């Protein structure tokens, strides 16, 4: 965002606006090399999840979430056990695993809304019940991201 | 030192040089300090190719997310919670100069982002609530089965019997309590829909039928367990989505709340870099060099000023290249700058709505702020109504500070711009009714009456009065209810008017001189104000010294009659020397010699000026123009008067058939007689007389500095002065 | 003096200009001369290759 304000503003030189450009192409080829599903799973694979893949795979880039959809929503299972692992480790006041918390439920609420199968996998699992305590949580950068989690789940799958 | 206006100051024309780097720093330190009128330097480059528009439009989208977001705060119960403060901020600086920051971006980006997560917010709570008012409906239990309301569940019945000329079990019961209509966004009542026949295609029908009258239905089971699952799982769902709708608006109503306690300081700002953009664009900028370039009017007694202001802000910032200016003396017309305080704003520009006062002359926008309201008081003398309009000017002036906050309104707002003017004209309207002795058309008796009535008066018969003493001030008060008075009270203002408006030409007229005189205007002195002012006095001045002289010789004890006025005014123009009776001797002399010298007046105005004429054809027009718009002013000066009598009559008859009814019998149903009557008199005392016929008098003694004192000496009209300067303008609408 | 001083702006302006034309001047004559010494130092690898063949 700061490269893309930059290039928005009109810098008097010549070189510092090719530069901007040049920059501006670096990042572009960046997140486009950040979009790659491959990416996003393995990132899923280990903790501490990034937030520049989550805003295009599970999001605009809907092969990703085609093939999160494979094994019986094989990736939607892996990120709801992730988040219950999470919830049940009673340490969701830490910094970092409020930003993981955000992050999960940011990426479940994009599968829920393409895959509404996957609601039934988080009513057995307990994601359901794990979402409505999460939406009483302080942290209300994390209290966001749970209660549209919730409205999408509630507002299309429940209906 | 002081710098107040006359007319106007002497202002200079500064061009700037600026660097890229400060560009925007400096524009937003000038906006907020507000002193110089950039002229035109890139008016020729279109709007659609100017070199700021993509801030441009970034700032329309962003000021656009701000109407947004105000409109969903007046959708709910929170409203410029920053209003107080932010307001008195923005107002703040003033001589303060607060920095603007390059926050712009982050300001842009938070705005987008809040829009963005508002929207989805909406669209979920309208979601949610059309899921909460379909569950409802659907949590009604006791084939079809629906709900419907309960106006037309009759009629759905009627043509479902009808249509269906066969037989059908029909079992509708009215629902508990109203449900909001989905189509009708309305709590209407509603009613049960429960019908049960046999046939595929007559259900189907029913189906239809039922859906065409707006009807909603369920798939109610006919089993009690099945019924009952269905009603345990529909209410977990509607607790499930109670909750989530809880927490929704919880969460909308904190953003709002969190929004409109700074919503207020972000709008002034972004419009504030609206106009500093609106400059920029404006400005001579190119990018192959130094960007930014410019000129500007200024006043010459704040180039020190602004010059140390631009210093300041360039040691506040980083950038050591200096930014100097330097005065640029062209041969345009400079703008026109009037200095003018809360008791002269107003007056001034309702002084120069008629025309802009060019330069450094002398204008009519300070003799106005005396003559006007002692013009409308002479138009409207009354202590009563006078007492009632300096009252509501009073109460709009105590209160300013709260008004300054308000908007007055369409009841209030041009008294809301003439807030002072009607205070100082009340206050001159006690003076006119002192003087008019009437109080609601009734004369106060504070002073003894100098006329004594015979000591033996015959009840019915004509009554005379000798006149054995004098009134102090007013006129004496044994007048009031006479059948002599309205003449005498005719005579008197006929001449008190024809005095004042008179003397009125004369200051305008003196006013020209001075602005003759404070050029060089040479030819144009002579030319044009001698002779005007030879005529001018010659007669009308002449006739008001006759006048005055008049008064002042006892006529009655003299035992020479006093002439007719206007016969003393004309038999110069018809036949010099036809006096009956002279005022002074010589009289007949003084006529032929003034009437001689003011005759040659007219060669004197139609011949020296245009010497080298070129300009003799404006010279001809001016001068005849001249002489006939003074007779004109002068006989136009008679409308005081009129409107003198207008007043005083009216509030006359108004008080005779509303207060002398009043009493009636002073029986006990009198009480209440008196108290309509007041109460009617009252109201049409303000309602007709001081704002129908008060303003006529005030915009009639407006008319007098339209035309008769600005058309002495008023020149022409001059490039208005309005600088770049931000005003916190549009705090919520626009 | 206010035109003298306009135009002294104007002159720093394309002389600034023109240092600027000058410095882009200079870098595309030295990526030239940098295409030039790389000709020169391949042609030296090959001679110091092919002296190198003979020797052994």
């Amino acid at each position: 965002p700061t490269v893309q304000s930059l290039s928005e503003r009109k810098y008097s030189d010549e070189e510092l606006r090719q530069d901007i450009s040049n920059l501006k192409e670096i990042l572009e080829n960046e997140y486009q090399e950040l979009t790659s599903f491959d990416e996003y799973v393995a990132e899923l694979d280990s903790k501490l999840l990034c937030w520049s893949p989550p805003h295009v795979d599970n999001g605009f880039w809907s092969d990703n979430i085609d093939e999160f959809k494979k094994d019986n929503y094989k990736i939607f299972r892996q990120l709801i056990e992730l988040l219950q692992a999470k919830v049940r480790n009673g340490d969701v006041n830490a910094k970092q695993e409020k930003i993981i918390i955000q992050v999960a439920l940011n990426d479940i609420t994009h599968v829920v809304e393409l895959l509404p199968e996957s609601i039934d996998v988080l009513d057995k699992t307990g994601g359901k019940a794990d979402i409505m305590e999460l939406l009483n949580h302080s942290d209300s950068r994390v209290k966001y991201e749970a209660l549209k989690a919730t409205q999408a789940i509630i507002g299309y799958t429940f209906k | 030192k002081e710098e107040a206006i006359f007319r106007s100051a002497e202002m200079a024309l500064v061009q700037f040089y600026i660097p890229q780097e400060i560009s925007r720093d400096s524009a937003y330190t000038l906006g907020q300090l507000g002193l110089v009128q950039f002229r035109d330097l890139n008016s020729k480059v279109r709007a659609f190719q100017r070199t700021f528009v993509n801030e441009i439009r970034r700032l329309d989208n962003v000021e656009r997310q701000y109407r947004y977001f105000y409109s969903l705060l007046k959708k709910h119960d929170i409203k410029l919670y920053e209003g107080d403060t932010d307001k008195y901020l923005d107002g703040s600086g003033e001589l303060y100069v607060p920095p603007s920051g390059s926050v712009i971006d982050d300001y842009v980006r938070n705005a987008s982002y809040l829009e963005e997560r508002l929207i989805q917010m909406e669209d979920a709570t309208d979601q949610i609530e059309v899921q909460k008012n379909d569950l409802e409906q659907y949590r009604f239990i006791l084939y079809v089965t629906g709900v419907i309301a309960r106006d037309k569940v009759a009629t759905l019945e009627q043509i479902l019997w009808r249509v269906l000329r066969g037989n059908l079990f029909f079992k509708t019961v009215e629902i508990e309590q109203p449900v909001y209509d989905v189509k009708t966004r309305e709590y209407k009542h509603k009613n049960a829909f429960i019908v049960f026949s046999h046939g595929d295609l007559i259900i189907k029908r029913i189906r239809k039928i039922a859906e065409s009258l707006d009807a909603n239905l369920y798939d109610v089971d006919s089993s009690n367990e099945g019924r009952s699952q269905q009603l345990a799982k529909v209410n977990k769902n509607l607790s499930d989505l109670y909750t989530v709708l809880k927490t929704t608006s919880t969460t909308l109503e904190s953003e709002l709340y969190a929004i409109a306690k700074e919503l207020d300081s972000w709008f002034q700002d972004v419009t504030r870099e609206k106009a500093i953009f609106e400059i920029l664009n404006k400005s001579n900028y190119d990018t192959n060099r130094k960007i930014l370039i410019a000129e500007g009017w200024i006043p010459r007694d704040e180039l020190a000023t602004l010059q140390a202001r631009l210093g300041e802000m360039i040691a506040r910032l980083g950038i050591d290249v200096p930014s100097i200016i330097q005065v640029l003396d062209t041969n345009h017309t400079p703008p026109t700058f009037h200095r003018t305080n809360k008791f002269t704003a107003g007056f001034q520009s309702i002084c120069d709505c008629y025309g802009i006062a060019q330069y450094r002359e002398i204008n009519a926008g300070l003799p106005t702020i005396v003559t006007f309201p002692f013009m409308f008081a002479i138009m409207f003398g009354d202590m009563g109504h006078g007492f009632l309009m300096t009252l509501a000017a009073l109460s709009l002036v105590l209160n300013e500070k709260k008004i300054n906050k308000m908007k007055r309104g369409e009841i209030f707002d041009m008294a809301f711009t003439g807030r002072y003017i009607i205070l100082l004209m009340g206050v001159f309207s006690m003076y006119t009714g002192f003087l008019y002795n009437d109080i609601f058309s009734k004369t106060m008796t504070i002073f003894k009456s100098g006329w004594k009535w015979p000591d033996h008066w015959k009840k019915g018969e004509s009554i005379t009065a000798t006149s054995v003493g004098t009134y102090p001030i007013g006129l004496d008060w044994a007048w009031h209810g006479t059948e002599n008075a309205l003449l005498f009270s005719n005579s008197y203002k006929m001449k008190l008017s024809i005095l004042m408006g008179f003397i009125h030409m004369t200051y305008s007229y003196f006013f020209s001189l001075a602005n003759h005189l404070y050029f060089n205007s040479m030819i144009d002195i002579i030319g044009n104000f001698i002779p005007g002012l030879l005529f001018m006095q010659g007669i009308f001045g002449y006739l008001s010294v006759c006048i005055v002289y008049k008064w002042a010789v006892d006529w009655v004890k003299d035992g020479k009659p006093a002439p007719g006025l206007l016969n003393m005014l004309i038999n110069m123009f018809l036949s010099p020397g036809t006096i009956d009776d002279e005022l002074y001797p010589h009289q007949a002399k003084v006529q032929v010699f003034l009437l001689l010298m003011a005759l040659v007046c007219i060669p004197w105005l139609l011949l020296v000026k245009p010497l080298h004429g070129d300009i003799m054809i404006h010279q001809v027009i001016h001068t005849i123009e001249f002489c006939l718009n003074c007779v004109s002013h002068t006989a136009s000066y008679l409308r005081l008067w009129a409107l003198s009598l207008a007043h005083a009559q009216l509030s006359s008859v108004l008080w005779t058939m509303t207060i002398q009814i009043a009493f009636g019998f002073r029986g006990f149903v009198g009480v209440f007689m008196t108290v309509a009557l007041f109460a009617m008199w009252f109201a049409l005392t303000c309602a007709v007389l001081v704002l129908m016929e008060g303003t006529s008098a005030m915009l009639h003694s407006l008319r007098l500095h339209w035309v008769e004192s600005m058309s002495k000496f008023f020149v022409g009209e001059g490039l208005p002065y309005e600088p770049f300067a931000f005003e916190y303008k549009d705090m919520e609408v626009a | 003096s206010q035109k003298n001083g306009i135009a002294t702006l104007l002159q720093a302006e394309k002389e600034a200009h023109e240092i600027v034309s000058k410095a882009r001047k200079y870098r595309q004559d030295k990526l030239k001369q940098a295409k030039t010494d790389a000709a020169k130092e391949i042609d030296s690898y090959k001679i110091q290759k092919d002296k190198e063949l003979k020797e052994f």
